[PDB]
């Protein structure tokens, strides 16, 4: 099957409703802090443990 | 003990720093700050370990600090290697035999006064010997006196995953952690200038923060919330992770884009 | 073979194990909310007795008790 | 003169703000910050001022009752349970009642009913007027004020505060 | 005093293995002394009576 | 054997680096492992089901570790076969160490 | 209360047409409205002593039917160097404001 | 071999430039001989109907349609040449020179990408696009 | 608990604090601050904004000046001050 042609479309143009269940499914509230973050200052466990 | 090896890590160490300033710009850089290499991710820079002779000039090593009263100048060697940080393998086995018979002589003591080795006792001989001794507090110690056949299992385990292992000799579990580097990122940290010797070369006073102790950085966040799940495009999925590049770029940029790092084309920047 | 099978057949038995993780936490957050309250330590014996092991029923038992 | 003058430009520059913000996203420097004070015996005087402030309880929102049976079996049946928004300044007390079929049959652990929980916070402010919107949130239980942040990302002129004394 | 790592060969040749080998300590040992500590104070009245039983004891009731 | 399924478990999800993105394999065999995780009983009666009767397999996919100085092989194995050849493992080495069944100068050795 | 709406507005339907070339499009509408069934009018909003279109521009076409499906087919289709949009035009006039305003508080 | 269709005079390149609306005109000129021509080629027949939804592909010999020869610098051994209606798109490729590809990329991921870059542009508006790779470096190691 | 007594300004400034309500040689008074023609205090955000607006020499649209003025009325209503309805419903 050929690739079908790249678009940009409008991303959205309106919310909530069921919007909230697709983000659910995959883009749900996560902890959202402190797991993308990195504490500039210290170390957290190991220095190189990775 | 291996001469060929040592050129060969000097070799190797040198071709990964230059795909990196190649990366940084075609432009050869001559006299590149290694200051950007060594420095650990926590304070922005890559986390380089070294393992050849590095010397880290005076010129780098002096920052500007400004109060009321006007600014004052400060000042601070060589890359620490981490072979200095790693215990011969004679010295651990050594280490080894003679803390696991104060263990068991410690152990035998307890039972005879009906006490259990505490981690405390262990911490007395905190990962004494080549084998992390520590691994006698680990909780699932009981269960990991089933896992036998462990360590041809890892190196089996080859066969199994498309992921090479270079720890394939060892289990984190079950010998516990042989090495340590948290004194090599501390002296790291020292050699290279200090904290905010090694941020006089970032863009960190740029921000106007008063104090770097609070801060924290946002990996893959993005300007899109860093977009990860979606059905995008191969071209887009390396744009971005090329995102990254351009942030530590710009947080490099006082100490890469100066003129002792490349010669000519001085050309201003548009408006 | 068909022997063992057999006696594999007879041992196969608690009912929803999703329903019976949330009831277990359901009694682990009545005994960590309610430390003296022996309705919720003996239904915790009871959700621990009546799937799983019975050294972790005991165990609960004795922590109720205690 | 200039000496003061070169100190309160750099303090409080409008466009200098501007380039350091805009330096800072640049680095996606995302700077820790702490949070409001908590609600102590000295810090509750504030509470009956002219700003709406509003405490939030959900500690008696997951209740449920064990009923023993003499022989056979003990039940353990969840009750329906009551989120309490109560203002000091106005006596108005929302009471949110949550029926017990929404705990009953969800299949979810604790983050999911926390995060039911700041949503339904988030609707009972989203359904109140701006004019009696609250401006601070005062949350009883610890673990609560973390989704409450989320879940009130609207209306960020709203306070989302601690309490040290638990209602 | 360019960016090239020079060779470890010659560089602190036979330098110590173990100079910048430093070991680490067991984190959180306060809170585990305290959490043993707490444990041994609430079993004492369990493990005092213990080997007592109420049948095969003559200090049972007392 | 709840200890040793636990432990081949453990090893089948170890072996699953996070990289976020795995295709429907990786994605089925993660839900095998937590299946399994959830109800050990069921997943035993399975595994000796299969040792007592299973004899025909899926195929085996093959790649080729790219080593410069020399093609390693790599075998993918359906999940259902992993976990049962997991546990036979671990059961299987758990005993001959138990029976001393290698002698010493057997390597690579676990205390070494 | 520009007066200027007064000779395009016939109980016909308006389109507002913009992402359009500022420097392109000047009578290109009006040729997309000769095209389109209705074809009544094609006003193009721009600056006095500016030389260029102010964007959007308003369509007027009597055929509500035809202007639909004109919009339809004409979204975002390549008209002289950039696809215009077209959507709704919105018309709030004072007597507009003044029933929105009653239509508020009840 | 060479399915791709060919342009033999300067009418049919001015008219298939003008012919797409919706979809990129690519050109490679060159010869077909030249092997570097060859492998541009095969690439391209090997992603012709992956790109036939928003791209289009001509072949251009030089000495049969030498009139584009001064205007487009067309003095290398092959080129390839991007267009979108009427309107030439440079590629920022990293190579100093923005205009023409000039160089055979065995992978035909790397051009897949490279003409869905240039498409997006070209259907965004801006008429220079940058290239999500750089071909300074042939990043052999 | 302090009630505002007659002829009296200290149990007024005891009910606010309780709450929460509060060379030549020279020391120049060196202050900059930012204000609007409002004469309420702008947000350096806001005087940024400002200060682009004017050096740019075109302001916001319709749309948004009526959200700024809503939103400015919006704040003036709620910083100038139905329990009553659900005593009486209850």
């Amino acid at each position: 099957k050929p690739l079908p042609a790249p678009l940009d479309g409008q991303r959205k143009k309106r919310g909530g409703r069921r919007y909230r269940k697709m983000k659910e499914r995959l883009g749900l509230t996560e902890i959202r802090k402190q797991a993308n973050r990195m504490s500039f200052g210290e170390i957290e466990e190991d220095a190189y443990q990775e | 003990n291996t001469q060929e090896l040592l050129d060969l890590l000097v070799k190797c160490e040198n071709k990964i720093q230059t795909r990196i300033k190649i990366g940084l710009n075609s432009k050869m850089p001559s006299r590149f700050p290694p200051v950007v290499f060594y420095t650990p991710k926590e304070l922005g820079g890559l986390g380089m370990l070294s393992m050849g002779h590095v010397l880290i000039p005076q010129s780098d090593l002096r920052w500007s600090k400004q109060t009321d009263v006007g600014i004052t100048h400060f000042r601070s060697q060589l890359i620490p290697n981490l072979y200095r940080y790693i215990q011969p393998w004679e010295s651990e086995f050594i280490d080894s035999q003679r803390v696991w018979a104060e263990y068991a002589l410690k152990r035998q003591e307890a039972i005879a006064q009906n006490r259990r080795l505490t981690l405390e006792d262990l911490e007395d001989s905190w990962d004494r010997g080549i084998p992390r001794i520590n691994t006698l507090f680990q909780k699932d110690r009981h269960t990991l006196a089933y896992d036998k056949g462990w360590r041809v299992r890892t190196d089996f385990k080859q066969y199994q995953v498309l992921k090479q292992n270079p720890f394939w000799w060892t289990h984190q579990r079950h010998d516990g952690k042989l090495w340590n580097l948290n004194n090599y990122r501390t002296d790291m940290i020292q050699a290279l200038g200090g904290v905010e010797g090694i941020l006089e070369h970032t863009l960190f006073k740029g921000t106007y923060f008063p104090t770097w102790e609070g801060l924290f950085w946002e990996k893959a966040s993005g300007f899109e919330e860093s977009m990860k799940w979606k059905k995008l495009t191969n071209a887009q999925r390396s744009g971005l992770n090329q995102i990254p590049n351009r942030r530590f770029t710009l947080w490099w940029s006082p100490t890469i884009n100066r003129a002792n790092v490349y010669v000519g084309f001085q050309v201003q920047l548009d408006l | 073979p068909k022997g063992y099978l057999t006696d594999l057949n007879s041992m196969i038995p608690g009912g929803d194990i999703n329903d019976i993780k949330k009831a277990r936490l359901l009694l682990k957050s009545v005994r960590e909310t309610n430390p003296h309250h022996p309705p919720a330590w003996i239904a915790s014996a009871r959700l621990e007795e009546v799937t799983g092991k019975l050294q972790v029923a005991r165990n609960l038992i004795m922590k109720g008790t205690e | 003169l200039i000496q003061q003058a070169m100190a309160k430009i750099m303090k409080a520059n409008p466009a200098l703000y501007v380039l350091r913000e805009r330096i800072r996203k640049g680095l996606q420097l995302y700077s820790s910050e702490p949070t409001e004070p908590y609600l102590s015996s000295q810090n509750y005087g504030e509470l009956f001022s002219n700003q709406i402030i509003w405490f939030v309880d959900d500690t008696n929102v997951y209740r449920v009752t064990i009923h023993k049976t003499f022989e056979g079996n003990l039940t353990t049946k969840p009750i329906n349970g009551a989120i309490f928004i109560f203002n000091p300044r106005t006596g108005q007390l929302f009471l949110k009642i949550i029926h017990t079929s929404v705990w009953a049959g969800q299949k979810r652990l604790g983050q999911l009913a926390k995060w039911k929980t700041a949503e339904e916070v988030a609707a009972l402010i989203r359904s109140l007027p701006v004019e009696e919107q609250p401006k601070q949130i005062i949350v009883t239980r610890k673990g609560m004020l973390d989704p409450l942040e989320v879940h009130l990302l609207d209306f960020p002129n709203i306070v989302i505060k601690g309490s040290e004394l638990q209602l | 005093p360019t960016g090239e790592v020079l060779s470890l060969v010659g560089k602190l040749e036979g330098t110590r293995m173990g100079d910048k080998a430093q070991r680490t300590k067991p984190q959180m040992q306060e809170e585990r002394r305290a959490k043993r500590r707490k444990r041994d104070e609430d079993r004492h009245d369990i493990n005092k009576m213990k080997g007592y039983t109420l049948l095969s004891e003559g200090i049972d009731e007392m | 054997d709840t200890k040793l399924l636990i432990l081949a478990l453990e090893r089948l999800k170890e072996a699953y680096s996070v990289k976020s993105r795995l295709n429907q394999s990786q994605r089925e065999e993660l839900g095998l492992i937590e299946q399994a995780y959830d109800n050990p009983h069921e997943a035993l009666s399975r595994i000796k089901r299969h040792l007592l009767t299973q004899r025909a397999f899926k195929e085996v996919g093959i790649e080729f570790m790219d080593l410069y100085s020399h093609l390693v092989p790599v075998y993918d194995v359906e999940p259902l076969e992993k976990i049962t050849d997991a546990y036979l493992d671990q059961y299987l080495w758990y005993e001959a160490d138990k029976r001393r069944l290698f002698p010493p100068w057997i390597k690579p050795a676990d205390t070494e | 209360e520009d007066p200027s709406l007064l000779e395009w507005d016939a109980d016909d339907f308006r389109i507002f047409c913009g992402d359009l070339g500022n420097e392109v499009n000047d009578d290109i509408l009006a040729r997309a409205f000769s095209r389109f069934p209705s074809f009544l009018k094609a006003k193009v909003i721009r600056d006095k002593r500016t030389g260029k279109t102010k964007g959007y521009g308003f369509v007027s076409f009597k055929d509500p039917s035809d202007y639909v499906r004109a919009m339809r087919e004409m979204n975002g289709k390549y008209v002289g160097s950039r696809p215009i949009k077209l959507r709704k035009s919105m018309w709030k006039d004072r007597n507009l404001d003044v029933v929105r305003k009653k239509q508020k508080e009840k | 071999s060479y399915m791709l269709p060919h342009l033999h005079n300067g009418w049919q390149v001015d008219q298939a430039i003008l012919s797409e609306e919706d979809r990129v005109v690519v050109i490679r000129f060159g010869h077909d001989w030249d092997p570097t021509c060859m492998k541009m080629d095969e690439v391209l027949y090997s992603i012709a109907e992956k790109v036939k939804n928003f791209a289009v592909i001509y072949l251009v010999d030089i000495t049969e349609v030498p009139d584009f020869n001064k205007m487009y610098e067309l003095y290398d051994p092959c080129t390839v040449m991007f267009f979108f209606r009427n309107k030439h798109i440079m590629i920022d490729l990293g190579t100093g020179n923005n205009n023409k590809i000039n160089w055979a990329m065995e992978d035909k991921q790397e051009m897949v990408d490279i003409i869905e870059t240039v498409y997006r542009g070209a259907r965004k508006g801006r008429g220079l696009v940058v290239s999500p790779k750089d071909y300074s470096t042939k990043y052999r190691y | 608990e302090e009630p505002i007594v007659n002829r009296g300004l200290a149990a007024a400034l005891l009910l606010c604090q309780n709450k929460g309500l509060l060379k030549d040689g020279y020391k120049p008074d060196v202050k900059i601050e930012y204000v609007d023609e409002t004469g309420r205090k702008l947000t350096p955000k806001e005087a940024f904004r400002q200060l682009s607006h004017r050096f740019h020499g075109k302001g916001s649209g319709k749309m948004k000046t009526e959200r700024r003025m809503k939103k400015l009325d919006e704040e003036a209503l709620l910083k100038k001050m139905l329990g009553t309805v659900a005593l009486l419903q209850e």
